[PDB]
RNA sequence: UUAAUAGGGACGGUCGGGGGCAUCAGUAUUCAAUUGUCAGAGGUGAAAUUCUUGGAUUUAUUGAAGACUAACUACUGCGAAAGCAUUUGCCAAGGACGUUUUCAUUAAUCAAGAACGAAAGUUAGGGGAUCGAAGAUGAUCAGAUACCGUCGUAGUCUUAACCAUAAACUAUGCCGACUAGGGAUCGGGUGGUGUUUUUUUAA
């Protein structure tokens, strides 16, 4: 299960959108 | 007793009147055995006609002699289960179920003035069906022997039973049901039992002495079909 | 999994998007359950809200058996009764937030959770990538087993027949054309086909939904203005089980025409029918006819759709033709009537080998025969053409058999003297089978494939239904001898003699194994037998067949099958096939291993222990051969756990050329659909990478003679 | 053109039961009972019962279309006597007599390996 | 090919029969050394290797 | 000073239906589900209570419960005795044998006292299939079949304590020596021998 979940926390990051462009918006 | 004299029950006061031949609505089915048997022809069967009829032959299961199916005498002291599986125009195509010798001969094998040795293994087939296997085998006097007895110590009981328990267990993982029947009929397993437990100790009549079917996978009629070796309908015109 | 919050009832798959994902999400937090009970609580975790969800849309339904309501603005509680249709009412606002899912998707989505739940709760393997990090809506063949493509007529307005079937009771219930026509082509499609397919999409091809400011309503360039789409195409996921029925039953005859019966009748016209069959049961039924060149699927929809849509449709599907046509057309009659999906060559050639398997038993022998085990590629329905009598022309034709008999002490003790004892059983068997059953022929023949081992000799066995069978001895000291000859070998040599039990365990030993339980997986798995001779035939055209074992090639092929996640099963030619390119171009061979589990749909399925045991194996094999020259490819299962008993000796070379093949492949798929000029460019070799080329040509045509 | 039965027999120290039934069991075909062919209940044992209550079955029989049988004698068994009586021995007889054909004939006699405890007790029974 | 497996065996057989008698023929050392040799035991070549095996 | 054909201890491979704790199997009995059929079923010398057309009895596919290890079973084995008969594992104990290993008299008899002690019985829980004192009830006709039939309490099983009695027998104190032959069997060890066995996996 931790593998799992550290598994979810890296794909959440790389889809992460950038915070710059939602200021830009 | 019909008899006057005996007394009135008190049943005998409703009586259901018999307005039906039961076997008008009946309806012949005839049964058919694996390929792996040589007559694959093995009788019929009657149930009521479909008002449905496919139900209760599903789960119904037909014992039989060896003998009828393979044609020798070699197998008249032999009996084997089959249980029926599939049904198609008045066929039905069964699988192998169980296994079990006559009582006349378990009396007639067990003697005086030797050791009976068992043995019991509970194992699974590649196919995943898991099956019950007994084995059953006697001490025997050697040609020049003296003793009256051929009486085996219980090291040697043991040491023959892990024999017999390590081999039934090989060739059951290593093969299939179908497989698995196809080396009953040329009673293989034992001969192996014999040379295997020979050095142990001489035997005599060594036999597989009983196979029961304790779990079924999920029913497959693909690979049944195969076992046994689709058909349009005649037209009301 | 290409699901979008848009509107389905159009033909896009869709419906449910993150909002209806969030909504169902937020209303299990506060109940769901038929006693009103929270199935998810406010202190789960992602992985536990994500699971709760994708567990609660598997097994509960929503559209045919049951209902949810929750308040918005009250404990959501499901009921038992339902509306037909996908449905999330919310009591507080009055509003089915399921409208846009339609019924068809409806069972996708369910199927999609349904077969994510079960990789959820695997814990063998890790299915982090599949479940989140794999697109499988790139290609709709390979998403689809089956796809038509039916163009309507008049397409700068639709016929006037057409048109007029739309109807005024359409217009109020189906607000676009095109919504009504999705719904006319799948309930009729529906009904048609039946048991024989699972789910069934409709996609309107070139449907657009932003139009230029100075437009009232978006513009097709065939629409006109009037339908907003280029052309219609229907998708299946087809039961293989059910597929190829020659007839499609219905409602049994009474007295009185029923209502279901009635229907039946109407639906089909002239092609309905009342028959009568062996059991006695009188029921209208329509019968169709099997072809060798495209299924049942084909003929059932094309007559449906043209009858009830449209008389002028123009149903085609050529690329699922050019796929059965590729696979070569066995030399039997009926040939092009029967079915891909047939058996009976096969079976017919095991039914000789049942006769000749008696003959030999009733034989009397110095030592009793153990068994017989017949090990050809044959057997397990996996030769790359059918078995044809007197076909002897064709490589397969001689099916390898392993004879062992009775455990002995008298075998003996130096190799070159075994086999020779082996030969003079074989001698014997041949003497008394040539006596008592002249009608057999037989020859004797020099096998070399085991290295060094150069007098193993093997019996020919020329059956008089017209097959041929091969036959060699196994001894159990014969396993041993191999292990003295490894031990007493000079250090330098071991390597080599260990390659040469490689290969013997291949033969005699992994082979028994191998095929009992392809055999047995085989009926499950109805494509198998068909996909994988395709997958030879295609390593064949680019002469790869050669250095690669056709053990190997179906390991490959079944991959697709053990492991089809993210995947479904695939129930179409076509469907496998590409599956199996796909799997081959991605492959990483280098950094990831292939394990396959060869168990029946949902033991003997590998466990953690056993898992972690055949990862041990990869890892300490790459450790010696990191970039991979040694071995290329590491297939393994229960029967090797080892791992490297299949993919032994095979050239890099052909390996980076299998996977370039394969890479290439892909890529042309994308770049051009999928097409007759595409599929003959996949099946014809390039021939010019090669640095020569030489030329040969036989003196006889051998296509006759190879049953073809 | 051969349809084969089996005929189970069962024959108590008071009544003898004569049943034939299809090759599986399931369907019953005909059953009949020393009882029902006699008069007093002290000759349900009787060999005499046993003939009638045979030939009956086999009348019956004939008319079915099933024209052979395979016979399972056995007796009450369990801890009481395991070798079948003079009746189930007759009413075998009866049914050579009637004509049918007999297939096989075996003893299914339930033997147990381990016993309860005997009705009669120590000093015994059936005085 | 018969004749090639009469000749062979027939030969092994007689090479399999003097192993057998030689290993099993009360071996004794120049200073008196009585090897043992088990029942069943063919070969002296064997009886070495087992030696370097363990 | 010996290392007693005194004794103790040790070690090697065996041997045991010796003991306990778990574990596996086996039919059989009863009960329950489904399944086909129909008039009786049961029981005894002759009968009646009893069950049964809501389907008895019987047939067949299963499941549940509690006991118990047939045949193999022997003038055979183990244990001080009472007693101990399915498989496998754990736990400790032990007779005999082998020993060119060790103590050096450590031994015999015997009070009180102590351990256990077949079956039955008592106290307090569990379980309760079968059998079954007691009690109830059918029949009370006929002497080789003359006391049977149905229901059946305590008990029969087990946990923790009491009770300590058997034709618990060689109807027969103990320790030690000596005073006839014979071949059968069990366990161990020694030698020979040729059959069954068998081959560098090991054993």
């Amino acid at each position: 299960s931790n593998i799992f979940k550290l598994q979810i926390d890296e794909l959440l990051e790389q889809v992460k959108l950038k915070q710059k462009h939602v200021l830009k918006v | 007793a019909v008899g006057k004299n005996k007394r009135l029950s008190k049943g005998k006061k409703g009586q259901k009147k018999r307005v039906v031949d039961p076997f008008t609505r009946k309806e012949w089915f005839d049964i058919k055995a694996p390929s792996t048997f040589e007559n694959r022809n093995v009788g019929k069967t009657l149930v009521n006609k479909s008002t449905s009829a496919s139900d209760a032959l599903k789960g119904r299961v037909v014992e039989v002699c060896l003998a009828d199916l393979q044609g020798s005498e070699d197998h008249s002291f032999r009996k084997i289960k089959l249980r029926v599986d599939e049904v198609q125009g008045k066929n039905l195509l069964t699988n192998f179920h169980g296994m079990d010798f006559t009582t006349d001969k378990l009396r007639s094998m067990v003697r005086k003035w030797q050791t009976l040795i068992e043995a019991n293994v509970t194992v699974k087939t590649s196919d995943d069906y898991v099956l019950r296997i007994f084995a059953i085998a006697f001490t025997r006097k050697q040609a020049n022997q003296v003793k009256r007895h051929s009486y085996a110590q219980s090291s040697h009981i043991r040491a023959i039973r892990k024999v017999i328990s390590e081999i039934l267990t090989k060739e059951v993982q290593g093969s299939t049901l179908a497989q698995l029947t196809s080396k009953l009929i040329p009673e293989v397993i034992n001969k192996e039992i014999e040379n295997a437990t020979k050095d142990i100790f001489p035997l005599q009549n060594i036999h597989v002495r009983k196979v029961k079917l304790l779990k079924q996978p999920k029913f497959d009629v693909g690979a049944l079909m195969a076992l046994h070796g689709e058909e349009k309908g005649k037209k009301v015109t | 999994r290409g699901f979008s919050s848009n509107m389905s009832h159009s033909g896009s798959l869709g419906g449910f998007g993150t909002f209806e994902f969030t909504i169902l999400m937020a209303a299990l937090l506060n109940g769901g359950g038929i006693n009103s009970n929270k199935i998810l609580l406010h202190g789960f975790s992602s992985y536990q809200l994500f699971k709760g969800v994708i567990k609660y849309l598997a097994t509960m339904d929503l559209c045919h058996d049951g209902h949810l309501q929750f308040h918005s603005n009250p404990a959501s509680k499901y009921i038992d009764e339902g509306f037909q249709t996908p449905t999330l009412f919310d009591k507080s606002t009055k509003v089915n937030i399921l409208t846009k899912m339609t019924v068809s998707s409806y069972q996708i989505l369910k199927e999609y959770a349904g077969e994510t739940l079960r990789m959820l709760n695997n814990v063998v393997q890790d299915q982090f990538s599949n479940i989140f990090l794999t697109n499988i809506s790139r290609f709709d063949n390979l998403k689809y087993d089956l796809c038509y493509d039916v163009q309507l007529p008049l397409g700068n307005n639709l016929e006037t027949s057409l048109a007029a079937t739309f109807g005024s009771m359409e217009r109020v219930k189906f607000i676009t054309l095109e919504n009504f026509l999705a719904h006319k082509i799948t309930n009729v499609a529906r009904y048609a086909l039946g048991d024989r397919i699972k789910y069934i999409q409709i996609e309107m091809v070139g449907q657009k939904s932003d139009f230029p400011i100075t437009k009232r309503k978006v513009y097709s360039n065939t629409g006109g203005n009037h339908f907003n789409f280029d052309f219609v195409r229907v998708k299946l996921i087809v039961n293989p089980s059910e597929c190829d029925k020659l007839v499609t039953k219905g409602p049994a005859h009474s007295e009185t025409m029923s209502t279901e019966a009635a229907v039946f009748k109407n639906f089909w016209g002239i092609k309905s029918s009342l028959r009568r069959f062996k059991d006695g049961s009188i029921t209208h039924c329509c019968v169709w006819s099997t072809s060798s060149s495209e299924p049942i699927i084909s003929s059932i929809v094309n007559f449906a759709l043209q009858k009830h849509v449209s008389k002028k449709a123009q149903i085609s599907n050529e690329t699922i033709k050019k796929f059965h046509n590729f696979l070569p057309l066995p030399n039997l009659p009926s040939s092009a009537k029967t079915s891909v999906l047939n058996l009976s060559s096969f079976f017919n050639l095991k039914k000789s080998f049942d006769d000749l398997y008696k003959i030999i038993f009733q034989m009397k022998l110095p030592l009793s025969v153990k068994s017989i085990l017949p090990v050809g590629s044959a057997f397990r329905y996996t030769s790359l053409c059918q078995p044809v009598p007197f076909a002897y022309s064709d490589p397969d034709f001689f099916q390898d058999v392993i004879l062992e008999f009775e455990t002995s002490p008298k075998w003996p003790d130096e190799i070159t003297s075994l086999e020779k004892a082996k030969t003079a059983f074989l001698l014997k068997i041949q003497e008394e089978l040539s006596a008592n059953s002249s009608t057999y022929r037989s020859f004797f023949s020099r096998d070399e494939s085991i290295p060094y081992n150069l007098e193993i000799v093997t019996l020919n066995i020329l059956t008089p239904e017209g097959y041929g069978f091969k036959f060699r001895v196994l001894t159990e000291r014969d396993e041993i001898l191999y292990l003295r000859a490894i031990a007493n070998a000079r250090n330098e040599l071991k390597p080599e003699l260990e390659a040469t039990f490689l290969k013997f365990t291949a033969k005699y030993l992994a082979s028994v194994r191998h095929t009992r339980t392809l055999e047995n997986i085989s009926h499950s798995y109805q494509f198998y037998s068909p996909v994988v001779r395709l997958f030879k035939r295609w390593l064949d055209t680019h002469l790869l067949l050669g250095h690669i074992t056709d053990e190997l090639a179906e390991l490959i092929a079944i991959k697709p099958f053990v492991d089809p996640a993210p995947y479904f099963i695939p129930g179409s030619l076509e469907n496998g096939f590409l599956k199996v390119l796909k799997f081959i171009s991605q492959w990483n061979w280098k950094d990831d291993p292939l394990i396959l589990d060869l168990v029946k749909p949902e033991s003997e399925r590998l466990t953690l222990a056993q898992y972690k045991g055949i990862q041990m194996n990869f890892t300490n094999l790459r450790n010696s051969d990191p970039n991979g020259t040694h071995l290329q490819f590491f297939v393994a299962s229960k029967n090797d756990p080892s791992g490297i008993l299949y993919s032994s000796g095979i050239p890099l070379p052909i390996a980076t050329r299998l996977t370039a093949l394969a890479k290439v492949a892909v890529n042309l798929l994308q770049t051009h659909g999928l097409n007759q000029q595409t599929i003959n460019l996949l099946f014809t070799p390039g021939l010019k990478d090669y640095d020569f080329v030489v030329d040969l040509r036989t003196p006889i045509g051998l296509k006759s003679s190879c049953g073809i | 053109s051969q349809v084969f039965g089996v005929a189970r027999i069962y024959a108590s120290f008071n009544d003898t039961f004569v049943h034939v039934t299809d090759l599986s069991g399931k369907e019953t075909i005909a059953r009949v009972t020393g009882g029902m062919k006699v008069k007093a209940d002290r000759d349900e044992s009787s060999p005499y019962a046993a003939m009638l209550a045979a030939q009956d079955v086999a009348a019956k029989c004939k008319e079915v279309g099933i024209t052979a049988v395979h016979v399972k004698i056995r007796a009450t068994g369990g801890t009481r006597t395991k070798t079948p009586g003079p009746g189930g021995q007759a009413a075998l007889r009866a049914l050579a007599r009637s004509g049918l054909r007999i297939g096989r004939i075996e003893d299914v006699t339930p033997v147990p390996s381990d016993s309860t405890r005997k009705k009669g007790g120590r000093r015994g029974r059936r005085l | 090919l018969k004749e090639d497996i009469h000749t062979h065996m027939a030969i092994f057989e007689q090479r399999e029969a003097q192993a057998q008698e030689d290993v099993q023929s009360s071996i004794v050392d120049e200073d008196g050394f009585t090897l043992v040799v088990g029942k069943n035991t063919k070969s002296l070549n064997s009886i070495r290797k087992k030696i370097l095996n363990k």
